[PDB]
């Protein structure tokens, strides 16, 4: 996941 | 987002900054979209930590007075409920904001256009990936606002073995994957913003990258189809  | 050009101050104005509280200070952590004066949509997985959050409105500089911020504390924050940490790739990537104050609306700062309910976008389409996230695999978040131009990948493709093979629903966009252009840690829950009839609206919601690296070939950037929530969006809106 991309976040941070 | 690396690959990325620094965006116009005014050309994605329902673009927030999700940041928690750091010591005395707050930290950039997610994008999010204006939808309503005081709701933002975002990546579920941007909430799981049990962490204080604000919203930025009209912001385009973390590291910077812009002139134009508005600040907002995040009231209430409605989870999808089908979201487990455990599974990104299950989907429902996605959750609601209600914050404690209606923010004022100008250049900077305008509700983001969602899609019709069920829309999905032809193989190619051109689209815009924003945010402040790392600007290279492992590297460091943007100080202003970038944007990366990445075409659609239909779900064909997408789900295909050399790309992302079973990890990808039909539920999200595919983005990307040129190798060079993608999202990035820091631009998750942020807007996947795609051209439709001459208007952009925002299509996704950035979800996840490959473990391996932000910009890989053949792994695009993954957004959860906005188009596949609009029911469960209304609802929440109604319902709160
Ligand atoms: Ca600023």
């Amino acid at each position: 996941p991309i976040d941070f | 987002v690396v690959g990325g050009t620094e965006a116009q101050r005014n050309s994605w104005p329902s673009q927030i900054s999700l940041q928690y509280r750091s010591g005395s200070s707050w930290a950039h952590t997610c994008g999010g979209t204006l939808i309503r004066q005081n709701w933002v949509m975002t990546a579920a997985h941007c909430v799981d930590r049990e962490l204080t959050f604000r919203v930025v409105v009209g912001e385009h500089n973390l590291n910077q007075n812009n002139g134009t911020e508005q600040y907002v504390g995040v009231q209430k924050i409605v989870v999808h409920p089908y979201w487990n940490t455990d599974d990104v790739a299950a989907g429902y990537d996605i959750a609601l904001l209600r914050l404690a104050q209606s923010v004022t609306l100008n250049s900077y700062v305008q509700l983001g256009v969602l899609p019709r309910a069920g829309t999905i976008l032809a193989n190619n389409s051109p689209c815009y990936i924003t945010g402040w996230g790392l600007t290279r695999t492992n590297g460091q978040l943007a100080q202003t606002l970038q944007q990366a131009y990445l075409p659609t990948v239909d779900y064909a493709i997408c789900s295909s073995s050399s790309y992302w093979g079973s990890t990808v629903k039909n539920s999200m966009v595919c983005a990307g994957g040129d190798g060079v252009r993608s999202g990035c840690q820091g631009d998750s829950g942020g807007p996947l913003h795609c051209l439709v009839n001459g208007q952009y609206a925002v299509h996704g919601v950035t979800s996840f990258v490959s473990r391996l690296g932000c910009n890989v070939t053949r792994k695009p950037t993954v957004f959860t189809r906005v188009s596949a929530y609009i029911s469960w969006i209304n609802n929440v809106i109604a319902s709160n």
